[PDB]
């Protein structure tokens, strides 16, 4: 725990200063490369989290989503503001596309509001026909 | 028993030199012969750094808070002054050749600590800035800095072309001591890591602990401030002339 | 049980947006939040009997490492101790440092008033610079000495302290303040022993 | 009215003032030293025992 | 600089008082009488320093509110510039 | 840089009016605040040691020098008591005061 | 109501809520210690 201490305590800074004490090999804040970031946060939860579970295991992070395993530490993806509902279509489309749905067949066991007997043509002509304001009758 | 003492350095010439000035009393001179430096800490460790280091702090942030600025730097003195421990005849009063800035002792070395394990219990900033002083050597610095363009700001309230003009020069003074301000993203440039060629551990080479935060704002303030001086714009923008 | 599963929010809108590395972390911390829970039902018990620890992660867990602002916040108060600091909020004050402290507690302060409690801090640290060791004590279980110390007046006025470690663990033994002795040692009267 | 305009944002501008000043006020909660004043009354207290 | 004097009269009562063929006089809890008078004037030091702290807690709840009312005035002196300005164009229309 | 070597806002707009003696004050306050720091490389020492005695004019630099608003202030109290006196605060007042 | 009214405070550290444990557990301390002397059975009211 003071091994831990000592690279903090001998460092403090790299602007040299001339009267405190300072080492080399800083990194710009409020960037993926420095050590505060959400990327190291983010490196950190990872190597904690895929050693929670065995490796063959379905409840593993890199069986259940491989995604995560190839997620670019990069800080375009940390202030790029991407909207929700792409990454959840990306991840959903990435076990089985979006064509299986159209080829799909019938009589699905019992699913809420009957979506899945889907077609995405007619989906994509309807919302098209909505703000335009014609209906197909 | 083992060179432990329970004895105290002597009191009496302290009680000499509160008879005279507090300026020949927490000076480096009296803290050189009549304390030591391991008997700066040891059995009435606690009240010599309290006495020679945390009573200038409680004094001058108290003068800071109250705003009387001029006695607020004066208190500063004590502990950080830039080429200025002089003792009334010239002379830098230097150590070697080592013009003297910290009249504190134990800040006046670079020392190891060897005992503190596990801290991360003990969430005190306190506790760690005791294990090494470096953090209260930037402490000071930082507070020199605040006070410094506290004054400037408490020149520019007034809003006189004269008083503007005192104003600038404490603004020229930070810029001073902040030197001149370091480059960014110049040294080991971040490739683009994919996430599953990391390790758990640190020292890998790629995440590299910054450059301060406060001391990286101070820039910023006296770019904003200065920008506003070589215009007749205020703090908020707002035009002197019309 | 789908939104347990994948990780990733399967009702929300369109109208929310997120940086890639956030949701990669709120996915994770998800993941976390239930793995620590109980609520896993085939899990790996052998590295949870290491990071459940004494200092590891999922110990600060609850306390640190469930928000970033949180774990941000640990990672730079023991990488700068110095942005964090003030005069005021100390541990370890001695009672001297409160009779200062709240002594040059005015609003148009003169540097009088701090001289005049800098002279009434030396004139009290004067004292206990005098204090008489007379008596130890080295209790063995908890590693600590116990000093009892007499004053040099004629009136007794007895005081302690301690040293909170090894004597030879390092060259420091974490002191105390000399604190009075309260009850009935301190009438002037004469002592088989003590 | 185009002077008019710049007579309604002054009064839009003086109503966010007002309350980002309360927001400040009701976020910061007590101050430092009405904790200190309200500290000491219990450490009082506390050798009246 | 009143918890000194107690504890050394405290000190003082516990000596014999009464001499020749009749032993005593020392009063036996006087020790502990100054022990609670020296703990009441304690707790009454830190409720007059209490009743400072609250004192200057008020000081700085009103500067505040001088600041907000000062703040407001300066944003209402703003208003009513430009509302002069209305006026006085609403003058030049009516004098055209 | 050449801020410091000339004295001289190298960086000003043109809306900044200063009368000629208050320029010239500035330009040599920010030479005497940085021959006092330190900042100058060769400079001649046998006069500071002159200038930083009991009471002369560096040594008073930051309590009074520093500002033509506070030497004005000290030049005019050893000059006029008169007109910055008060029966209330006084040094050496009794008691019975 | 020694307890309720130590940790009265606005803005709590933990430093508070133990020393006013400390002070509960002391302050328990002494009663467990109470020597029971004399004891008297009220037939009427059923109460020792």
């Amino acid at each position: 725990a003071p091994k831990i201490l000592q690279p903090e305590a001998r460092t403090d800074l790299s602007l040299a200063e001339g009267i405190p004490e300072r080492a080399n090999e800083y990194a710009d804040p409020a960037s993926i490369q420095s050590l505060f970031s959400p990327g190291r946060y983010l490196c950190e939860l990872y190597h904690v989290a895929k050693e929670l579970h065995e490796d063959g295991n379905k409840l593993h992070i890199d069986k259940r989503r491989p995604d995560l395993q190839d997620l670019v530490l990069n800080n375009s993806n940390m202030n790029q503001e991407v909207s929700s509902l792409e990454i959840l279509l990306n991840v959903l489309q990435t076990k089985t596309p979006l064509d299986e749905l159209t080829k799909d067949t019938e009589a699905h066991a019992n699913d809420s509001s009957f979506t899945l007997p889907y077609d995405d043509n007619l989906t994509v002509i309807n919302a098209i026909l909505e703000d335009k304001a014609i209906s197909l009758r | 028993d083992g060179d432990i003492s329970l004895l105290p350095p002597d009191s009496l010439p302290l009680v000499e030199k509160l008879q005279t000035s507090v300026d020949e009393l927490l000076s480096y001179s009296t803290q050189k012969d009549k304390i030591g430096l391991d008997a700066f800490s040891g059995s009435y460790g606690i009240y010599f750094w309290e006495f020679f280091f945390h009573i200038p702090f409680l004094a001058s942030m108290r003068f800071l808070n109250e705003q009387r600025f001029d006695l607020a730097q004066h208190w500063l003195k004590y502990l950080l002054n830039s080429a200025g421990y002089r003792d009334r005849n010239g002379n830098l009063l230097k150590e070697g050749d080592n013009i003297l800035y910290w009249n504190s002792l134990p800040l006046q070395q670079d020392t190891d600590w060897d005992k503190n394990t596990l801290t991360l219990p003990t969430d005190d900033p306190d506790v760690i800035a005791m294990q090494d002083p470096m953090q209260y050597k930037l402490a000071i610095f930082m507070r020199t800095l605040d006070l410094i363009i506290s004054q400037g700001d408490q020149a520019y309230r007034q809003l006189e072309r004269d008083t503007l003009a005192e104003a600038k020069i404490y603004y020229i003074q930070a810029s001073q001591l902040l030197g001149s301000r370091p480059d960014l993203n110049r040294g080991h440039q971040w490739e683009n890591i994919k996430l599953a060629e990391e390790s758990r551990q640190a020292e890998n080479g790629h995440f590299l602990p910054p450059y301060n935060e406060i001391l990286l704002s101070y820039w910023d303030k006296l770019e904003i401030r200065l920008y506003n001086l070589r215009h007749n714009l205020n703090l908020d923008g707002q035009p002197l002339h019309l | 049980q789908l939104y347990q599963y994948l990780l990733l929010d399967t009702k929300i809108g369109h109208e929310v947006k997120t940086s890639p590395i956030a949701e990669a972390i709120s996915s994770l911390q998800i993941y976390i939040n239930r793995c620590v829970d109980g609520e896993e039902n085939d899990l790996h018990e052998k590295n949870i009997s290491t990071h459940f620890s004494s200092d590891n992660f999922l110990h600060g867990w609850n306390s640190y490492n469930k928000r970033y602002a949180r774990w941000a916040g640990k990672e730079k108060l023991m990488y700068y101790a110095a942005d964090y600091i003030d005069p005021t909020l100390r541990y370890n004050k001695t009672e001297l440092f409160n009779t200062f402290e709240q002594s040059i507690n005015n609003s148009r302060l003169t540097e009088k008033s701090v001289k005049s409690a800098l002279q009434s801090y030396l004139i009290s640290y004067e004292k206990l610079a005098q204090i008489d060791t007379i008596k130890e004590l080295y209790v063995e279980n908890i590693k600590t000495h116990f000093f009892l110390g007499k004053t040099r007046e004629s009136p007794c006025q007895y005081y302690w302290r301690s040293g909170e470690q090894l004597s030879n663990d390092s060259h420091h033994l974490r002191w105390s303040e000399w604190k009075k002795v309260e009850c009935n040692i301190n009438g002037t009267e004469e002592k088989f022993f003590i | 009215l185009q002077a008019n305009l710049e007579a309604t944002n002054s009064l839009k501008s003086a109503a966010k003032q007002r309350s980002k000043h309360y927001k400040e006020l009701l976020d910061n909660g007590i101050s430092s030293r009405e904790q200190s004043g309200l500290d000491l009354r219990i450490d009082a207290g506390a050798v009246n025992i | 600089a009143s918890v000194a004097p107690l504890m050394l009269a405290a000190a003082l009562d516990t000596a014999p008082n009464v001499f020749g063929l009749a032993d005593g006089g020392s009063h036996w809890g006087a020790v502990p009488y100054a022990t609670s008078a020296t703990l009441q004037i304690s707790a009454g030091l830190t409720e007059s320093r209490a009743n400072i702290n609250d004192i200057k807690a008020n000081y700085d709840r009103r500067e505040q509110e001088w600041t907000l009312q000062k703040n407001q005035a300066d944003k209402d002196a703003e208003q009513l510039a430009h509302q002069y300005t209305s006026v006085q164009e609403q003058l030049n229309m009516a004098q055209k």
